[PDB]
């Protein structure tokens, strides 16, 4: 089916530069109208740029006007977008998405795609401290502290994967340019400590990769 | 090939 | 820039049920062609954005049934009979009408289902974690439902919010619960200054908190 696919994210500098692409599989990018939309941390969808299904205009909000630009490759079936001189208020998620014709859809946008994420900060970037979080003292609960990384994403899995049901991982907190997170697991009391339960975690941008058996104080 | 969007999108150039 | 201003950003509603997801703009969103550009749009968790309806009353390609744009001018509604668990997600209004187009914060459809009480865990620090010179106490509340949840830190008898951070989830997609950490961050010295840690949930699921505490020994 249709299908677009964003890359191109990544954390830079304030005042930096990126580019995103987004690959078009299942129709052709010269016939339809496209445009850019990122999502704010908080979940806020703004507008950032649009390319005519004839490919001969631009439009972009006064926010990003100037400093971003809007492209489209028809041989490679790819938009882009050039984005210079950035400001931490930039970040966010940015989705890929076409518009098929006013006949079809009113305007609207049909398909959109997965999202990159990118990030406008100075913060260094910084593996994290993981940390048993094992009980003092029928059903035991068990976690892993993933502490002081920067910047997002951070994966975390329990015994390489095998290990789901009784799962929570909590969304990162950020303090002082650092985020934090923490994941839970439940399991029956009888197989601990018979199934030495591990939490692995993975942060990609500092190839950290932690596995950290959690072990009964 | 600039027909398709009449509509609101024409608005936007 | 219009305005558009949505958010009872829930309605708690029960499966097979009648939802009215409302929007208001800033102003008219009549085109001067006299159509309605206004869109509604799903975005499922951990997914993109759906159009469900395009110009006021359009229902896209696809896009159920019970799904129905309704309105006109500046106040819309759209509205969902019926209510599966598929409907789960974050709907959000949006206007192409005024030229810096712009979209509703959103309002998630929470999903009813039967009062569960939390379940809490309260974890001292790693030993790990306390050689580098911190102490995190993390505290998890786990599968309760409602959203509705105090939590209070305690220590030595004594309530304490600074250095509290919380996480918590969204609406889990499988069983319609929620859960959420918390964690008190202290330094080594400051953690060891005081002997008892307590953690205290207070649910509409009992008419007295949960507790859960613990001693350094």
């Amino acid at each position: 089916e249709v299908m677009l696919v964003e890359s191109g994210g990544d954390l830079v500098k304030p005042g930096g530069s990126l580019k995103l692409p987004c690959a078009a599989s299942g129709f052709t990018v010269s016939t339809y109208a496209m445009s850019w939309i990122r999502q704010t941390p908080e979940k806020r969808l703004e507008w950032v740029a649009t390319i005519s299904s004839g490919g001969s205009y631009t439009y972009y909000p006064d926010n990003v006007k100037g400093r971003f630009t809007i492209s489209r490759d028809i041989a490679k079936n790819t938009l882009y977008l050039q984005m210079s001189s950035l400001r931490s208020e930039d970040t966010a998620m940015y989705y890929c998405a076409r518009h098929p014709p006013t006949v079809v859809a009113g305007d609207a946008m049909d398909y959109w795609g997965q999202g990159t994420s990118v990030t406008v900060s100075s913060a260094k970037t910084t593996p994290p401290s993981v940390y048993p979080l094992a009980p003092g003292s029928s059903m035991v609960t068990l976690g892993c502290l993933v502490k002081g990384y920067f910047p997002e994403p951070v994966t975390v899995t329990w015994n390489s994967g095998s290990l789901s049901s009784g799962v929570h991982t909590f969304p990162a907190v950020l303090q002082s340019d650092l985020y934090t997170l923490s994941s839970s697991v439940t399991v029956p009391s009888s197989t601990w400590p018979s199934e030495t339960v591990t939490c692995n975690v993975a942060h990609p941008a500092s190839s950290t990769k932690v596995d950290k058996k959690i072990v009964p104080r | 090939n600039e027909s398709l969007n009449t509509g609101w999108l024409a608005g936007l150039f | 820039d219009v305005l558009m201003t949505q958010t009872p950003l829930s309605l708690p509603v029960s499966l097979g049920d009648q939802a009215s997801i409302s929007c208001r703009s800033s102003q008219s969103l009549v085109h001067s062609d006299g159509n309605t550009y206004l869109e509604w749009y799903l975005q499922k968790p951990g997914q993109s954005p759906n159009l469900l309806i395009y110009k006021l009353s359009n229902r896209f390609s696809g896009v159920p049934d019970r799904f129905s744009g309704s309105g006109s001018g500046t106040d819309f509604t759209l509205k969902i009979s019926r209510v599966e668990a598929e409907d789960l997600g974050v709907y959000y209004c949006f206007q192409g009408s005024h030229v810096p187009p712009t979209f509703g914060g959103g309002t998630k459809l929470e999903i009813k289902r039967a009062d569960a009480a939390p379940t809490v865990s309260i974890f001292p620090p790693s030993s790990e974690q306390l050689t580098s010179g911190g102490a995190s106490v993390v505290c998890f509340l786990n599968n309760f439902y409602p959203k509705d949840i105090n939590v209070k830190w305690k220590i030595d008898g004594s309530e304490r919010q600074n250095g509290v951070l919380n996480s918590w989830t969204d609406q889990d997609s499988k069983d319609s619960t929620y859960s959420m950490s918390s964690t008190l961050t202290l330094t080594k010295d400051e953690y060891e200054r005081h002997n008892s840690y307590t953690c205290e949930a207070t649910h509409k699921t009992s008419t007295s908190p949960i507790v859960k505490s613990f001693n350094r020994n």
